[PDB]
C-alpha cells in the first residue's frame, strides 16, 4: 500500500455540520463516516425524484430519496437526500456524480449523518433553503431572486 | 512517511531534470541506508509492484543505489524474488507481471545479469510443457515473458540470442496450439474491418515479431538509465537464483484471456503525430501504461485526467487519441470494465476540461466512429455506449448534431443504429423530460423519441360499465381516498367473482392502488408499504405474483423507469420474488419489449439482489437455471423455425437474444462457474443447436 494510491479526496467529509443535530461533533462525524446517505444541493426546483433516481442509480442501488421541501409552501426548494444500501455505492456517487450536471445545473453532494423528520424542509426564514435568503442573482431554476 | 514521499514523488513536476532528481534521490537514500534500509527496501519493492507506469524511473533509481552499494542491490533483488513467489502463491498474477518486468529492466540498469533473466524465462516457457493444466495458466507465463521483451529484449538477445531462439521456438509452437474458443465472446465487434479485434497473445506475439525484426529497437520507452552509462557500466551485477514456477493447484486462479480493443489507426489523425501501428510494441506499451495510470488514480478523477495528459514518451504521439481509445477499451471490456462504468463518463469530462482545444473534437470523432460501427457491436458494449453517451450529453446541454445520423431513419427500426438512437433518447428523457428531448432533436427524429410516460387505467374515464369487477374497483378508489385500512380493503375485495388465487381481485387492487399514486415514485412506494399485508395475501401464490407483475405492466408500460423501481421494491419487500420476475421477463406480455434495454436492466438488477441474499445458494442457483432454460427454449424455437421455414437466423431479434444470454455468463461468470457440472450434464449438452451450445463453450474457455 502507498499513501498516494490511497488518496480519496472526493470521499472526505466537508466542513458542513448540522447545527440542529441533537448531539456532539465527534458523534456527528462518527455517523458521517459510516453513512450511506448523501445530501444533494443546488438542485433546480423542477428537478424530480425520478430524475434524481436515474442519475444517482449510476453508482448503485438507491434505498430512498427524500425531496427537500419549503417548510411553508411544501414544494421542492432545491435539495434532497439520497440513501444507498451500501457505503461503497454512496462513495462512488461522491467520487463521480458530485460536481456534475442534473438539469444543466452543477450539483453538490455531501455526506449526511442520517435522515430525520423535519430535515426535509427549508430552514430559511422564507421557508426555502437558507442559502436562497442571501443570493443576489436571478436563478430561473430557484424561483428568481433571493 | 518522509522517505515514502520522496520515492513516490521522483519523476513528477520539478524545476530540475529527471536525471538530476534521480541522482539527488539516490544520494538521500544511500545516506539513510544505515538507519532505514529495511524501510527503503520495502518502499522500493512496493513501487515496483504498484507503480508499473513508472518502471524505468525506479529501475534506474535501483541501479544508481546498486552502484553506490552492491550489498543493498543484492538485498533488493532477493526481496523482489520473494515478493514474486508470494504474489503468484496468492494468485496475484496481475501484479506478478509488473515484478517480472521490473526484474527484466533491471538488467538494462546493470543490476541483474542477463543470463539470470534468460534462465528464468526458460523456466517460464517450460510451463507450457506441463500436462493437464489450464490453458490460462500456460498463457500467463507466456504473457509474462513476452510483455517483458519491449524493455529487455535487446539486451537478452545480444547476450544469449542462442538461448533466446530456443525459447522463441517453444513459445511459437505453444501459441500455435492454443484454443481460441473464447475469442468470439470477448470481441467488442465481430467485423474484422476496419480493425480486427485480436486475441491478446496473438497480438503481442506479432508486436514482438516486429520488434525482433527491427533488431529489438523501439521508439517509445523512456530509459533514464541511459544517461548514467558511466556509473552503471562500472557497477557489478547480481545473479538470479534458479526460478521454479509454483505448481498448479485446485486453488490456483489465473487471469481470463483478453481481446485487444482497437478503433484507431494513423489515418484517423492525419494532421497529428504518426500513430504507432496496431502491431508495434510502442502501441502496446502506451496503452498498458495509460491503463496502469487509470488503475492507480481511478478514485481521483481530476488527478487521473492530469496524469493521463502528462504521460511521457521518447517520441511524440497522438496522446489524445490514445487516451480516448484506452478509456473506451476499458468501458467496453468483456466481461467487464476494470472500474465502475460511471467513472469513465466523469473522467472524459475532466479530460475535456484539461484539453479544451483538442480532446472534445477527438471525442466527438470517436463517438461518430462508434456509431458508424454499431452493426456488429456486441449488445453488452452497446448498452454501455448508450448509457455513456446519454449521460455525457446531459452534461453538455444535450447538444449534438443528430442530422449526422439521419442514415438510421431509413433503416429497419430494429437495426442497431436506429435502435441505439431510440435508446439514447429514451435515456436522455429519464435525465430530463419528454418535451425537452422532443425539442433537442430534428423534426425528422420525432418518431425515434420516447412516448409520453403516462399512466394507464382500464377502469378510467374511458372504461365501460361492462367490465369485470368494474364497480368493485370504483368503490376501492373511494376507499383509498377515505384513508382505509387493510382489513377494510379486504372486505371490499370480497364482492369480486372468481372467474388460493383470484385474478380479478388482484387486478382491481393493483389497477386502482397504482392509479391513485401515479404521481411520484414515493407515492407508489408508500402505497405498497401501506397495503403490504394485502399484497402478501393476494400474491401468496406464484400465479398471484406473476399476475401482480402483469397488471402493474399494463398500468405502466409507457413508463419503463416506473416499472423498474416498482419491480425492485416488490422484491425487496417480498411482494414478489426473483423467480417470478425472471418468468415475467420471458412472458408473452413483454414479448414486444423483449429487445428493449429496460427489460435487461430489470433482470440484471433482480439477479444482483439475489446474489446478495445470504444463505440462498439453492434459490440463486435455481434463478440461473430458470433463466438458462427460458433462453435455451426461445432460442431453440427460433433456430428450428428458421430451419423449418428456411428463414434468416441472424435477425435483430436473434442478435439480441443470443447476446443477452452471453451477457448473463459475462456478468456473473464467477458465480456460474460453480454450476459447471450441472450445466454440462443437464442444460448445455451436445443436443443443443451449436449456436446455443457455443455460448456455453465460450464461457468455459474463460478459465479452461
Ligand atoms: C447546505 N446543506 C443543507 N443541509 C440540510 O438540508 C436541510 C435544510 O437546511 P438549509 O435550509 O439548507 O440550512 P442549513 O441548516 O444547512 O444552514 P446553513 O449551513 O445554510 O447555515 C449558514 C449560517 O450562516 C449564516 N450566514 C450569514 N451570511 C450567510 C450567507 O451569505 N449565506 C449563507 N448560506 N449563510 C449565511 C446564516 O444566517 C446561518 O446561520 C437541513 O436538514 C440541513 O441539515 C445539508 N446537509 C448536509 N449533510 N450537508 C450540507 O451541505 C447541507
Amino acid at each position: 500500500l502507498l499513501k498516494a494510491l490511497r488518496s480519496d479526496s472526493y470521499v472526505e467529509l466537508s466542513q458542513y455540520r448540522d447545527q440542529h443535530f441533537r448531539g456532539d461533533n465527534e458523534e456527528q462525524e462518527k455517523l458521517l463516516k459510516k453513512s450511506c446517505t448523501l445530501y444533494v444541493g443546488n438542485l433546480s426546483f423542477y428537478t424530480t425524484e425520478e430524475q434524481i433516481y436515474e442519475l444517482f442509480s449510476k453508482s448503485g442501488d438507491i434505498k430512498k430519496i427524500i425531496m427537500g421541501l419549503d417548510k411553508m409552501k411544501k414544494t421542492a426548494c432545491g435539495f434532497c437526500f439520497v440513501e444507498y444500501y451500501s457505503r461503497a455505492d454512496a462513495e462512488n456517487a461522491m467520487r463521480y456524480i458530485n460536481g456534475t450536471r442534473l438539469d444543466d445545473r452543477i450539483i453538490r453532494t455531501d455526506w449526511d449523518a442520517g435522515f430525520k423528520e423535519g430535515r426535509q424542509y427549508g430552514r430559511g426564514r422564507s421557508g426555502g433553503q437558507v442559502r436562497d435568503e442571501y443570493r443576489q442573482d436571478y436563478d430561473a431554476g430557484r424561483g428568481g431572486y433571493g | 512517511d518522509h522517505l515514502e514521499s520522496l520515492i513516490c514523488k521522483v519523476g513528477e513536476k520539478s524545476a530540475c531534470s529527471l536525471e538530476s532528481n534521480l541522482e539527488g534521490l539516490a544520494g538521500v537514500l544511500e545516506a539513510d541506508l544505515p538507519n532505514y534500509k529495511s524501510k527503503i527496501l520495502r518502499l522500493l519493492c512496493t513501487v515496483a509492484r504498484l507503480l508499473p507506469e513508472k518502471l524505468t524511473i525506479y529501475t534506474t533509481l535501483v541501479g544508481l543505489l546498486n552502484a553506490r552499494n552492491y550489498n543493498f542491490g543484492g538485498e533488493f533483488v532477493e526481496a523482489m524474488i520473494r515478493q514474486l513467489k508470494e504474489s503468484l502463491k496468492a494468485n496475484n498474477y496481475n501484479e506478478a507481471v509488473y515484478l517480472v518486468r521490473f526484474l527484466s529492466d533491471l538488467v538494462n540498469c546493470h543490476v541483474i545479469a542477463a543470463p539470470s533473466m534468460v534462465a528464468m524465462f526458460e523456466n517460464f516457457v517450460s510451463v507450457t510443457q506441463e500436462e493437464d493444466v489450464p490453458q490460462v495458466r500456460r498463457d500467463w507465463y507466456v504473457y509474462a515473458f513476452l510483455s517483458s521483451l519491449p524493455w529487455v529484449g535487446k539486451e537478452l538477445y545480444e547476450k544469449k540470442d542462442a538461448e533466446m531462439d530456443r525459447i522463441f521456438a517453444n513459445t511459437e509452437s505453444y501459441l500455435k496450439r492454443r484454443q481460441k474458443t473464447h475469442v468470439p465472446m470477448l470481441q467488442v465487434w465481430t467485423a474484422d474491418k476496419p480493425h480486427p479485434q485480436e486475441e491478446y497473445l496473438d497480438c503481442l506475439w506479432a508486436q514482438i515479431q516486429k520488434l525482433k525484426k527491427d533488431r529489438w529497437q523501439e521508439r517509445h520507452i523512456l530509459r533514464p538509465y541511459l544517461a548514467f552509462d558511466s556509473i552503471l557500466c562500472e557497477a557489478l551485477q547480481h545473479n538470479l537464483p534458479p526460478f521454479t514456477p509454483p505448481p498448479h493447484t485446485e486453488d490456483s486462479v489465473y487471469p481470463m484471456p483478453r481481446v485487444i480493443f482497437r478503433m484507431f489507426d494513423y489515418t484517423d489523425d492525419p494532421e497529428g503525430p504518426v500513430m504507432p501501428g496496431s502491431h508495434s510494441v510502442e502501441r502496446f506499451v502506451i496503452e498498458e501504461n495509460l491503463h496502469c495510470i487509470i488503475k492507480s488514480h481511478w478514485k481521483e478523477r481530476k488527478t487521473c485526467a492530469a496524469q493521463l495528459v502528462s504521460y511521457p514518451g521518447k517520441n511524440k504521439i497522438p496522446l489524445n487519441y490514445h487516451i480516448v481509445e484506452v478509456i473506451f477499451a476499458e468501458l467496453f471490456q468483456l466481461p467487464a470494465p476494470p472500474h465502475i462504468d460511471v467513472m469513465y463518463t466523469t473522467l472524459l469530462i475532466e479530460l475535456c476540461k484539461l484539453q479544451p482545444g483538442s480532446l472534445p473534437q477527438v471525442l466527438a470523432q470517436a463517438t461518430e466512429m462508434l456509431y458508424m460501427r454499431l452493426d456488429t457491436m456486441n449488445t453488452t458494449c452497446v448498452d454501455r455506449f448508450i448509457n455513456w453517451f446519454s449521460h455525457h450529453l446531459s452534461n453538455f446541454q444535450f447538444r449534438w448534431s443528430w442530422e449526422d445520423w439521419s442514415d438510421c431513419l431509413s433503416q429497419d427500426p430494429e437495426s442497431p443504429k436506429p435502435k441505439f438512437v431510440r435508446e439514447v433518447l429514451e435515456k436522455c428523457m429519464r435525465l430530463s423530460y419528454h418535451q425537452r428531448i422532443l425539442d433537442i432533436v430534428p423534426p425528422t427524429f420525432s418518431a425515434l423519441c420516447p412516448s409520453n410516460p403516462t399512466c394507464i387505467y382500464k377502469y378510467g374515464d374511458e372504461s365501460s360499465n361492462s367490465l369485470p369487477g368494474h364497480s368493485v374497483a370504483l368503490c376501492l378508489a373511494v376507499a383509498f381516498k377515505s384513508k382505509a385500512t387493510n382489513d377494510e380493503i379486504f372486505s371490499i375485495l370480497k364482492d369480486v367473482p372468481n372467474p388460493s388465487f383470484n385474478p380479478l381481485k388482484i387486478e382491481v387492487f393493483v389497477q386502482t392502488l397504482l392509479h391513485l399514486a401515479a404521481k411520484s415514485f414515493s407515492h407508489s412506494f408508500s402505497a405498497l408499504a401501506k397495503f403490504h399485508e394485502v399484497f402478501k395475501t393476494l400474491a401468496e401464490s406464484d400465479e398471484g405474483k406473476l399476475h401482480v407483475l402483469r397488471v402493474m405492466f399494463e398500468v405502466w408500460r409507457n413508463h419503463p423507469q416506473m416499472i423498474a423501481v416498482l419491480v425492485d421494491k416488490m422484491i425487496r419487500t417480498q411482494i414478489v420474488d426473483c423467480a417470478a420476475v425472471a418468468n415475467w421477463i420471458f412472458s408473452s406480455e413483454l414479448s414486444r419489449d423483449f429487445t428493449r434495454l429496460f427489460v435487461w436492466e430489470i433482470l440484471h438488477s433482480t439477479i444482483r439482489k439475489m446474489n446478495k441474499h445470504v444463505g440462498a445458494q439453492s434459490e440463486q442457483k435455481n434463478l440461473f437455471l430458470v433463466i438458462f432454460q427460458r433462453f435455451i427454449m426461445i432460442l431453440t424455437e427460433h433456430l428450428v423455425r428458421c430451419e423449418t421455414d428456411g428463414t434468416s437466423v441472424l435477425t435483430p431479434w436473434y442478435k439480441n437474444c443470443i447476446e443477452r444470454l452471453q451477457q448473463i455468463f459475462l456478468q456473473h461468470h464467477q458465480i456460474i462457474q460453480q454450476y459447471m457440472v450441472t450445466l454440462e450434464n443437464l442444460l448445455f449438452t451436445a443436443e443443443l443447436d451449436p449456436h446455443i451450445l457455443a455460448v456455453f463453450q465460450q464461457f468455459c474457455a474463460l478459465q479452461a
